[PDB]
RNA sequence: GCGAAACCACAGCCUGGGGAACGGGCCAGGC
RNA sequence: GCAGAUCUUGGUGGAAGUAGC
RNA sequence: CUGCCGAAGUUUCCGGAUAGCAGAAACUCAGAUCAGUUUUAUGAGUAUGUAAAAUGAGAGUUUCUAGUGGGCCAUUUUUGGUAAGCAGAACUGGCGAUGCGGGAUGAACCGAACGUGAGGUUAAGGUGCCGGAAUGUACGCUC
């Protein structure tokens, strides 16, 4: 396998309030439930299910149990922010999340934008 | 003001339209064991005083006037006063010689009359 | 979410009772529904007990044609004493395998049949068509070999696809413009 | 013939009032907005100002052809594309009696047109047309200045497959 | 090509029933697109329409519409409620439908 | 070629369950 | 004031172009 | 034809005379009484009856005058039983005069008792498909 319920990986969240956040795992409450942390102020230290989330390639190395400063520190320290938005698992995501906004006209504009780049065909030119 | 009809069917008799000896006018079903007296489910409605219309609008044409059965044109003068409210009606047996003098009065009378061209034709 | 005057469904990994109900509830919604790969419909429980099941019914015409026993579950969940049910039925078309009409169309699954997503791990689950094949059916090994047959054309067809694809994909960053207003997340 | 004939019933005082309508946010002079219905459905057009209920819109004559407008709130898509300079145009002459239909009138003698069927035909005087090359003249430029407007409103508004209008933001 | 479609594809699913009793007065319409409660309250108000043909034509004209009104979501998964200006055939169950987009307020 | 009468609520495939018979009408299945 | 009374009188059907002579 | 009232289906003596049930009329009363009521306390033996606080409803008559004057099921109590079941009484309501949602279906089961309708919300029961409604969430058990 490549991805293991292991205290300092990485996941993210699919389901409730904190849908797209990420999230490292602190401790190992139980085959169906952990605890999380995040450097970001807005997502606090919680117990989630393992249905809620889904765990990226990224593994940090953090001791059993940290607090949420250990684990901000430790966050930093280890550069895993740009790291996940390296893969390009993020870069679709921040896509599908820009393309969300766009509006109408910003939608006109992308299609006169992908129109001229259609005529190019140099394929075999 | 406009007129509310609760019901438009007619409140058939049971049973008549299985047999020719049975009329449609409606009967009271007296059996103690019939389905459409006990009212089950998919047995036909019956006469009840709820149907009943509302007293403003009772008796009114769709048009919103009442009808008045006409014989001659003494009778066609009494709606001078109630031209708004009933419409002439001429009877049936009343011969084409009245029934162009009735519906000439009623023209001067501004009174609608509900069969006005009836046993009669046009001449412009 | 958003339909298709037509679909064709590939039946491999699918429960019987759950793509049945799914392709039942869509009939009735005025979709014209194909399954294709009638043969490889995966059934929950072991292959022992369906076939009692099976033979209990055998013990009415009883068909052994794998795309004739899925269509028998559609049929039950379906009002086809009425005439609503019974256009339904004629909208729907079981196949065993790919034929050539369907053979180059898109083919859609459902996730909420597939065998995978639910059916607990280690469960022995039997195959319709091998199921059929001690019934009655004398057709899968032929079945299989058209099978194969088409997977080597189809796969062919995808390299070249695939290389094709290459190049526009290889020409998408040449040009600039794809670079200058990516801003848009396109 | 004036004393009342009948017992005329007269109405009861009613309590509604006529207060002003409220308009959206969104539906401020100037906005690029798509209608809705009518002869014009998917055209992109410009505000101009808001009437009693209605807005009183046009799209440009040279883009879109969309003559100066009456169109319902209600029928209306407002896209948040960037405004147009509006305050430059006088709209003070879009009333309703502006917009009014010609009185059906014409004192028609017995016979010819009454009967023959003579008829005459209407035509839009150039009066309108001359209020409306004042406006696309005030307009034209600030369109002109921000990129893809003379484009965008040249359009029309349409769905494509798997667009889902509650979910896709205008 | 690009037709206009300056509408929404929908489908007649059924009338407002119980087991065994059916209320043709109110017609549960499907908006394909639309997949829960919260999602339906966009499509509230909008006017539904049912687009057919008849053989014999009027002014000119083989098509006829019956226009209705989405009223309220029905259940969990995003159908509506819709009344019409007649009441939809009982033959119309599964037919497509046409939800607008007037009147708005977006 | 001449020619009845008895009889006649209406009908007419099964399988079960349907408590009161229920099968011929009812409910779920086949036809 | 009728749908019944193996109701009364009259007319008329399916059985039937059958049984049959 | 419509509308409004509307039982009883049984005490008791004994085919009955009563009574009860349901109406009519005349009376006197709301500052008067009453209750398939709950209490308080007196006593008596957790209950019991009696007497006097809460709650609800205006109450008490007198006269004469139609029908009923079978039961079934169910609940509880029951005495003996006795292959085991059951039988026997009694206690109490429902149906019998009563449609409606559910219960696959069904007269006794779960809800609910009915003018004609529009809208809303629920009960019982339900939300894979037939079938209106989550192939909902979170745990487990089961092959």
């Amino acid at each position: 396998f490549k991805r293991y319920v292991e205290v300092g990986r990485v996941v993210l969240v699919t389901k409730g309030e904190y849908t797209g956040k990420l999230a490292v795992i602190v401790d190992i409450v139980d085959h169906k439930r952990a605890l999380i942390d995040s450097p970001c102020s807005e997502f606090p230290r919680q117990v989630i299910r393992y249905g809620s989330v889904v765990l990226t390639h990224i593994v940090m190395k953090l001791p059993r149990g940290a607090r949420s400063g250990i684990v901000a520190k430790k966050w930093k320290a280890q550069d895993v922010c740009n790291k996940w938005a390296s893969s390009a698992w993020a870069k679709k995501l921040e896509a599908k999340k820009v393309r969300s906004q766009l509006n109408d006209f910003d939608r006109f504009a992308v299609m006169r934008l992908k129109k001229q780049r259609r005529e190019q065909v140099n394929v075999a030119v | 003001v406009n007129i509310i009809k609760k019901r438009t069917k007619p409140f058939k008799r049971h049973q008549s339209d299985r047999f020719k000896r049975v009329g449609e006018s409606w009967r009271k079903p007296r059996g103690i064991d019939s389905c459409v007296r006990r009212r089950f489910r998919g047995t036909i409605s019956m006469p009840k005083i709820g149907y009943g219309n509302n007293k403003k609008t009772r008796y009114c044409m769709p048009n919103g006037l009442k009808a008045f059965l006409v014989r001659n044109v003494s009778d066609v003068e009494l709606l001078l006063m109630h031209n708004k409210t009933y419409a002439a009606e001429i009877a049936g047996n009343v011969s084409a010689r009245k029934r162009v003098e009735i519906v000439e009065k009623a023209r001067a009378l501004g009174v609608k009359v509900t069969n006005a061209g009836a046993k009669v034709r046009s001449q412009e | 979410s958003e339909f298709q005057k037509v679909v064709v469904i590939d039946a491999k990994g699918h429960l019987l009772g759950r793509l049945a109900s799914v392709v039942a509830k869509q009939l009735l919604g005025g979709q014209k529904v194909v399954v294709v790969r009638c043969e490889e419909l995966n059934i929950s429980g072991h292959f022992f007990r369906n076939k009692l099941k099976y033979l209990a019914y055998l013990r009415a015409f009883h068909f052994r044609a794998p795309s004739r026993i899925f269509q028998k579950a559609v049929r039950g969940m379906l009002p086809h004493k009425t005439a609503r049910g019974q256009a339904a039925l004629e909208h729907l078309q079981a196949v065993e395998g790919i034929p050539p009409p369907f053979d180059k169309q898109k083919r859609v699954v459902v996730p909420a049949a597939l065998r995978v997503l639910r059916l607990k791990p280690g469960r022995k689950y039997c195959t319709v068509g091998r199921l059929s094949s001690e019934v009655g059916w004398k057709y899968n090994d032929i079945v299989a070999k058209l099978e194969e047959r088409r997977k080597v054309k189809s796969a062919a067809f995808y390299q070249a696809k695939l290389a094709k694809q290459k190049k526009i994909a290889s020409a998408k960053e040449a040009s600039p413009v794809n670079q200058k207003l990516s801003q848009f997340g396109y | 013939k004036y004393y009342p004939a009948y017992r005329e019933n007269v109405p009861k005082k009613a309590r509604k009032a006529v207060r002003p309508t409220k308009l959206r946010a969104s539906l401020a002079p100037g906005t690029v907005c798509i209608l809705l219905a009518g002869r014009f459905r998917g055209k992109r057009v410009v505000v101009l100002s808001q009437l009693e209920d209605t807005l009183v819109v046009t799209g440009p004559y040279k883009v879109n052809g969309v003559p100066i407008r009456r169109v319902n709130h209600r029928y209306v898509i407002a896209t948040s594309a960037p405004k147009i300079d509006v305050s430059g145009v006088s709209v003070e002459k879009f009333t309703k009696a502006y917009f009014a239909k010609q009185k059906r009138s014409g004192p028609v003698k017995k016979d010819e047109a009454f009967f023959a069927e003579n008829a005459p035909k209407n035509a839009l005087p150039a009066e309108r047309i001359a209020d409306q090359k004042a406006v696309d003249a005030k307009l034209l430029p600030a369109i002109k200045a921000i990129p893809n407007m003379k484009e965008y409103l040249a359009a029309s508004f349409a769905l494509s497959n798997g667009d889902r209008p509650h979910l896709m933001k205008f | 090509a690009q037709g206009h479609r300056l509408y929404v594809k929908a489908k007649h699913l059924s009338f407002q029933r119980s087991k065994h009793v059916i209320h043709p007065g109110t017609s549960i319409v499907k908006i394909e697109g639309c997949d829960s409660k919260e999602e339906a309250q966009f499509y509230l108000g909008k006017r539904v329409c049912y687009v057919y043909k008849s053989s014999k034509a009027v002014r000119g004209s083989k098509i006829r519409v019956i226009w209705g009104t989405i009223a309220r979501p029905h259940g969990n998964s995003g159908a509506v409620r819709a009344r019409f200006v007649h009441n939809l055939p009982a033959k119309t169950f599964g037919s497509s439908l046409r939800v607008m987009l007037y009147p708005s307020n977006i």
